[PDB]
RNA sequence: GCGACCCCAGGUCAGGCGGGAUUACCCGCUGAGUUUAAGCAUAUCAAUAAGCGGAGGAAAAGAAACUUACAAGGAUUCCCCUAGUAACGGCGAGCGAACCGGGAACAGCCCAGCCUUAGAAUCGGGCGGCUCCGUCGUCCGAAUUGUAGUCUGGAGAAGCGU
RNA sequence: GUCGAUCCUAAGGGUCGGGGGAACCCCGACAGAUAGCGCGUCGCGCGUACUCCGAAAGGGAAUCGGGUUAAAAUUCCU
RNA sequence: AAUCCCGUGAACCAUCGAGUCUUUGAACGCAAGUUGCGCCCGAAGCCAUGGCCGAGGGCACGUCUGCCUGGGCGUCACG
């Protein structure tokens, strides 16, 4: 809600940050088995839980 | 043309202030053209300002400790900082004089009746 | 605190009290008192100074190539010594010792060896003579031949 | 004589704390100095049209500075009055400072010296 | 030498003049808290005896106990089991008053050793003893070759694993031989110990 | 009223100690039932799991208020054996040690109490010096309701001389 | 600074001491030298054991128009 | 990247003894669905002993030794 705690918006603001895909020159790297960002999460398919 | 460390342990205390001003200073501007779009020449120097700052504050920091020690050295009581880590435990132990210390009948014994060398004949 | 101590007080006199701890209450008089503390203090033991102050003058004196001492026996552990040995000629007791039976059965040692004791009020005061704190019970092994009448 | 029927403890002395010895060797450093505060100023086009409009200059500073250390940063760094500061926290978890000059100052002078504009 | 004499008078607890001096203390401890520190032990000959010496470092806590058994903790006394596990009352607690007496001692006192204790006074709802302590880490303890031994990490907290003279009792190791061989080096161990199967390379 | 002592109270007083974490092994407590008995209640599962505490590199135990009945062994622990034995058990189901003997290792000791009384000879803390896990000096305390020495039954104290 | 939280107390919650408890824990200001406050300038006076948590609908210091953004405002501008 | 190469010297190298080490947590000023609510000390700086400003730090509980300030006719002694 707009009512939300401090604790809480900090850590709305870090999974805002993880949610992004991986850079591209990731792939690149030498021994790299690093496909796309496995952890992806959309607001509407899986809740924070919190 | 780069910071030598061994170079500013030769430098007084002001110096090395003067010297940390002036590398945040220009770290401050290297910050500005990371956002306003600069050359990459240019963003390649924040990571050898970053490490002179370091440099410059490891080498106060460890002037003023080394002082403060010999501040404090033959002083019966020290800040818990500068007295030694090592563990808990250890800290507790009773030292090596105590842990040797044994009654007066036990002291005559080690004296009058010590273990003897001695060899039997083939 | 304070009213746990009234309550002891009370307590005390309210209950029957067995002859060998009601023996503790009928102290020495008051007027015989001052004469035996004063006596006492004439044979006060040697403070911490003075005894230093006598170990230097020894210490001269060996370097450059003695009278038994007449002063009072303190210490419940010595006492008795004493007491059981026939070397004590007055035992004088504190009543207000706690525990009690530290001494409570010192009055019958010494009757059983015939040696004269008397229980006065303040172990403090017993203490003080010999610069403690406070003491059990004090005893004159001996007393000076200037002063054998007196005493 | 006691005129209370309530015991009240007395009033006993206390005395301050005299260690003899600090129980740290030396104060730490200031961690949140001048640089620390002022991280850098913000150049998008929303933050620019508010240097002229409203002579105000936009700033992302340090999560923990309060606006009273703000104003004295901007202040040492750049040498500038400020009328009043206004803050808020980013939905990224960073802290932005929209920081009004003085009519005596210029925010269009200031924002060429640092070298946004 | 004194202290033959006061240890003689408490062997006599029935006569009258111990039984008045252990009445009035009784009245005196039931007014204070389960747990006080006291400047002096009351049985100073007994202290001596169990290891208490008169020097900075060792400190006296009298302790009072409730009396009687041990009721099982279950709610309306019920037992969801066979009959045999069906009883409530008449259950004895396996260690012993004295015992708890130094636990609650040991555990309110965390920064000090429990070395012994001893059993002073007892009504119908309480039982006291006084258990001595030692501050471990006062250099009077730490520089004494008869006492330092308890300063060693290996003596943390010896009550609680019944390390102490109460302790040895409850355990069984107070008597050796045919009477007591089962509670050495523990019960446990004993057990573990007959119940291994060894199964060798070469059977 | 002025003092001593006793008990207690306050202190961000000077300097110390304690809590929590970890689970393989270790110490204390608490404590089931499934199950077996072809049912079942004693029993058994089990002095176990779960529960609550406490340690260490090991822990615990330990220098006989022992074994034994012999021509005697001699702290503790551990292995083999004793032995699936003596014993226990709706004497049902089941359960079950120890001594001797052979080995691994090996180590013995410290206090309390009568005993300085021509000297609390003891210890802590503050300050200072030094060759600084300590030691010396000085001051203030602790302690006679007993610190340090001597003694611990194998002895020992005292006297005597080798 | 002006909207709220923040402050206050409600049902109640968490606790000191004390009393229980092998212990985890139980009761909860009930077994108690309260917290401190006021006035002078450290002293006098007062002093009934919690300066705790518990409301974005209870109680409660103070902001109004006009204008402004692609997206904010009784918060930005006047 | 005139960072670095017959060298106070490269490295996403090895190693460790100097040094740094945010908010918390046994967690310790009080709290907590709050970056909420207190108190104390204070370098530097600055305005005329005071005032502002302020880096940094402190204030839990139990307990030991010592110490300071106190309470009670608890036990006394002397005026
Ligand atoms: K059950
Ligand atoms: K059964
Ligand atoms: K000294
Ligand atoms: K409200
Ligand atoms: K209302
Ligand atoms: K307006
Ligand atoms: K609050
Ligand atoms: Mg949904
Ligand atoms: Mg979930
Ligand atoms: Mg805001
Ligand atoms: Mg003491
Ligand atoms: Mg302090
Ligand atoms: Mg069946
Ligand atoms: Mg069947
Ligand atoms: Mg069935
Ligand atoms: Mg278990
Ligand atoms: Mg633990
Ligand atoms: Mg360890
Ligand atoms: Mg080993
Ligand atoms: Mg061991
Ligand atoms: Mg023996
Ligand atoms: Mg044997
Ligand atoms: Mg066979
Ligand atoms: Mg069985
Ligand atoms: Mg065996
Ligand atoms: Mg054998
Ligand atoms: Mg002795
Ligand atoms: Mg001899
Ligand atoms: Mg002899
Ligand atoms: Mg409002
Ligand atoms: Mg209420
Ligand atoms: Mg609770
Ligand atoms: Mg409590
Ligand atoms: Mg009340
Ligand atoms: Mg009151
Ligand atoms: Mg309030
Ligand atoms: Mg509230
Ligand atoms: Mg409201
Ligand atoms: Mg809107
Ligand atoms: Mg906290
Ligand atoms: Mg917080």
């Amino acid at each position: 809600p707009s009512h939300k705690s401090f604790m809480i918006k900090k850590k709305l603001a870090k999974k805002q940050r993880q949610n992004r895909p991986i850079p591209y020159w990731i792939r690149m790297r030498t021994d790299n088995t690093i496909r796309y960002n496995a952890k992806r999460r959309h607001w509407r398919r899986t809740k924070l839980g919190f | 043309a780069r910071i030598k460390v061994h170079e500013l342990r030769n430098k007084s205390k002001t110096e090395l202030l003067a010297q940390l001003k002036d590398l945040k200073a220009e770290l401050a501007l290297l910050r500005v053209a990371k956002v306003t779009g600069g050359a990459p020449n240019k963003l390649s120097k924040i990571k050898v300002v970053r490490l002179s700052i370091a440099q410059v504050l490891t080498v106060i920091s460890q002037k003023q400790k080394a002082a403060l020690r010999e501040v404090y050295k033959n002083k019966k009581y020290l800040p818990l900082d500068l007295r030694p880590k090592k563990t808990r435990a250890i800290r507790k132990r009773l030292t090596k004089h105590q842990s040797s210390l044994k009654t007066e009948r036990e002291k005559k014994k080690e004296m009058y009746f010590p273990l003897r060398k001695y060899a039997i004949k083939v | 605190n304070v009213t746990l101590q009234r309550k002891k007080r009370i307590l005390k006199m309210r209950l029957k009290v067995p002859p060998a701890l009601n023996q503790f209450t009928k102290t020495l008089d008051k007027n015989l008192a001052t004469t035996l503390f004063k006596m006492l203090l004439k044979y006060r033991p040697e403070d911490k100074a003075a005894k230093k102050e006598r170990l230097v003058k020894r210490a001269q004196a060996e370097a450059e190539g003695t009278k038994k001492p007449i002063i009072v026996k303190y210490g419940l552990k010595h006492i008795t010594y004493l007491i059981e040995q026939n070397k004590a000629q007055l035992v004088v007791i504190a009543h207000d010792v706690d525990p009690i039976e530290l001494v409570v059965w010192l009055p019958a040692l010494c009757r059983k060896m015939e040696i004269p004791y008397c229980i006065v009020k303040g172990k403090a005061r017993l203490g003080s003579i010999v610069h403690k704190k406070t003491a059990s019970a004090l005893c004159l092994t001996t007393v000076k031949n200037e002063d054998k009448m007196e005493f | 004589i006691r005129t209370k029927v309530t015991f009240h403890r007395p009033k006993t002395l206390k005395k301050d704390r005299s260690p003899k010895y600090p129980r740290v060797s030396a104060p730490g450093r200031n961690r949140l100095d001048q640089y620390a505060i002022l991280k850098y100023p913000l150049t998008t086009e929303s933050a620019m049209k508010k240097i002229e409009d409203n002579n105000t200059l936009v700033f992302i500073v340090d999560i923990k500075a309060d606006k009273k250390k703000i104003k004295d940063a901007v202040k040492k760094m750049y040498d500038i009055q400020i009328k009043k500061v206004n803050t808020l926290i980013r939905p990224d978890g960073t802290k932005k400072a929209y920081v009004r000059l003085t009519p005596d100052y210029d925010a269009l002078d200031v924002a060429n010296k640092i070298g946004i504009i | 030498g004194a202290y033959t004499y006061v240890s003689e008078l408490w062997r006599k607890k029935q006569s009258d003049v111990m039984r008045f001096l252990q009445r009035v203390r009784c009245w005196e401890y039931r007014q204070l808290p389960s747990i006080v520190r006291v400047t002096r032990p009351t049985r100073p000959d007994k202290a001596r005896r169990l290891g208490y010496k008169a020097k900075q470092g060792y400190v006296v806590y009298r302790v009072r106990v409730k009396r009687g058994g041990r009721k099982r903790p279950v709610s309306k006394g019920i037992v969801y089991g066979k009959p045999t596990n069906q009883g409530v009352t008449q259950l004895k607690f396996q260690r012993s008053k004295r015992s708890v007496a130094e636990e609650r001692a040991g555990r309110k006192l965390g920064g000090l050793k429990v070395l012994n204790s001893y059993w002073i006074n007892e009504d119908s709802t309480y039982k006291y003893f006084e258990v001595i302590l030692v501050d471990q880490a006062h250099a009077a303890i730490r520089n004494d070759p008869r006492i330092n031994w308890i300063c060693n990490p290996v003596h943390k907290h010896r009550e609680l694993r019944g390390l102490t003279s109460a302790g040895k009792k409850y355990r069984g190791l107070r008597g050796r031989g045919h009477l007591h061989h089962k509670a050495r080096p523990s019960r446990r161990a004993t057990w573990k110990r007959n119940q291994t199967l060894s199964l060798r390379r070469y059977r």
